[PDB]
């Protein structure tokens, strides 16, 4: 069937599924934000500016 | 005057008496007749904690911090002679009463400071 590269087409005229694949997308890269934030303030040392 | 319950859970417990802005006088001292302090109380208002200046001395300041405790503070009961002295000056001298209070403190990092606020 389809090679491995291509799994993805199968949204190319679905504009349903390609607004749910999407918001999947913006959901990890909102995700990682903020959980990215988190790693930093749990490391981060303001004992010091200077 | 104010009962047990009426002050009970108000917090009120935990604040030195107050003076009508009225009250600015004077009391006079005999200096031939013993004084005494039947009670001396301190409320706390503010804990401020001088924060080390790093590697880099810089001179440090004190800096305010939020009470993690809560309203168990104030020094009460406090009480001793204050007897007078030659050259006319009064001195203060404890004897015995609720002279010390463990607070703890927070602060900017996060970190607890527990001090034993007293005047033994
Ligand atoms: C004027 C009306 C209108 C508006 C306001 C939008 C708005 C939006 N469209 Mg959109 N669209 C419209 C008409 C409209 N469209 C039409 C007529 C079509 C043709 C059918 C499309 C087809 C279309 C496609 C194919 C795609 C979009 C996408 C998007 C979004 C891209 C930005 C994003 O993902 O934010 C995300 C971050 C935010 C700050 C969150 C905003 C979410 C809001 C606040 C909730 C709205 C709740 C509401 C009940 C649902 C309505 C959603 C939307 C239709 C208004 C955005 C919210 C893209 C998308 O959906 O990506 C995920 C996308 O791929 N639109
Ligand atoms: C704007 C972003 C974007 C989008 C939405 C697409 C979308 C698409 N591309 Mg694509 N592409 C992009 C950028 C993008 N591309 C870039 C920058 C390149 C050059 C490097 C390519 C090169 C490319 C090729 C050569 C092909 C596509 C194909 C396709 C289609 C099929 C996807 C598929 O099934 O993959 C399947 C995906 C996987 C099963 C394998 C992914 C493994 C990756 C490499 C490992 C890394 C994963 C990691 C999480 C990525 C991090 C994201 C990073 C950017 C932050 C699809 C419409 C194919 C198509 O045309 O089919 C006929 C196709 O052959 N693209
Ligand atoms: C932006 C992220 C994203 C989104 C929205 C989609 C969405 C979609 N993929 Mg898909 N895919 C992705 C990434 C994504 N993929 C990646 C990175 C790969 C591997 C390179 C694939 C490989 C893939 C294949 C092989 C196929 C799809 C297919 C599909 C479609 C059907 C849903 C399906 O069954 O998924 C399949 C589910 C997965 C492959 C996702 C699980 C894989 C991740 C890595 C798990 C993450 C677990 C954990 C949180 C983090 C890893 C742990 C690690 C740190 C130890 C759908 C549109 C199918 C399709 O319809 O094709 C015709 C299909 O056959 N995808
Ligand atoms: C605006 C910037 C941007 C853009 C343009 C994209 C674009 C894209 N992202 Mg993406 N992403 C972004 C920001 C962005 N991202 C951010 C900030 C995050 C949070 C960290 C993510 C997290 C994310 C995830 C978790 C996934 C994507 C995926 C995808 C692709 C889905 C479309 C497709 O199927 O391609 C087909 C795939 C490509 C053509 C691969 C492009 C090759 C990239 C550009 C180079 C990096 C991979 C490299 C070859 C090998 C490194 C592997 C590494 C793990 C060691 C698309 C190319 C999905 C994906 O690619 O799965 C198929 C996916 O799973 N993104
Ligand atoms: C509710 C809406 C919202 C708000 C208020 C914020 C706010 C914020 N986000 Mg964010 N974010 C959102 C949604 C939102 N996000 C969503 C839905 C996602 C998932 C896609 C993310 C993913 C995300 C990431 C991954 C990160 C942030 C970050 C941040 C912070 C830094 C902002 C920054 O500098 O942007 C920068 C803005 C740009 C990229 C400029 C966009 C302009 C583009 C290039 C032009 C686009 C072309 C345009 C169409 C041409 C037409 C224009 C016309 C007028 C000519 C900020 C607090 C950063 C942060 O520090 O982490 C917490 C960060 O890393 N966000
Ligand atoms: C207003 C209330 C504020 C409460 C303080 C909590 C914030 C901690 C920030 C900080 O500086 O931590 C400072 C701490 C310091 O880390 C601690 O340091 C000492 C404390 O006694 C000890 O050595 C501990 O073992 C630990 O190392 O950093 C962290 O451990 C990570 C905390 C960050 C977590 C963020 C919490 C918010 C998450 C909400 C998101 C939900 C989704
Ligand atoms: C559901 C829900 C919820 C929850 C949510 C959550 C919890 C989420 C999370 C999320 C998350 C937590 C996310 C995350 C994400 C992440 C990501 C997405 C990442 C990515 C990464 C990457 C991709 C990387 C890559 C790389 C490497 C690995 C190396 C080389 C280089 C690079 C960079 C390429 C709530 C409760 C709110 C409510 C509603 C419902
Ligand atoms: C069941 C249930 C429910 C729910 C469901 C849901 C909603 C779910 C969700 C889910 C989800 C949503 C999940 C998530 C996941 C996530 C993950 C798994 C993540 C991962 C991440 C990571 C791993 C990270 C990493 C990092 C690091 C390490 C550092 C740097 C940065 C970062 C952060 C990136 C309901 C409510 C209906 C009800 C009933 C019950
Ligand atoms: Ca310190």
């Amino acid at each position: 069937g389809l090679p491995w590269y291509r799994v993805h087409t199968v949204l190319i005229n679905d504009p349903g599924r390609l607004i749910a694949a999407h918001l999947m997308h913006t959901a990890l890269v909102a995700g990682w934000a903020g959980s990215m934030a988190l790693y930093e303030l749990a490391t981060f040392d303001p004992s010091d500016p200077v | 005057t104010l009962t047990y319950d009426d002050i009970v859970g108000t917090g009120l417990a935990n604040k030195c008496p107050t003076l009508d802005d009225t009250a600015r006088g004077a009391y006079p001292i005999d200096s031939s007749q013993t004084y005494r302090i039947a009670r001396l109380c301190l409320q706390p208002t503010t804990f401020l904690v001088k924060e080390e200046p790093k590697n880099k001395r810089q001179e440090a300041e004190f800096v305010p911090t939020k009470l993690v405790t809560r309203e168990t503070t104030s020094l009460d009961q406090i009480q001793g002679e204050l007897k007078v002295n030659s050259d006319g000056s009064l001195t203060f001298v404890e004897e015995d009463g609720i002279d010390f209070q463990p607070v703890t403190v927070q602060m900017a990092g996060g970190e607890r400071i527990p001090l034993l606020f007293t005047v033994k």
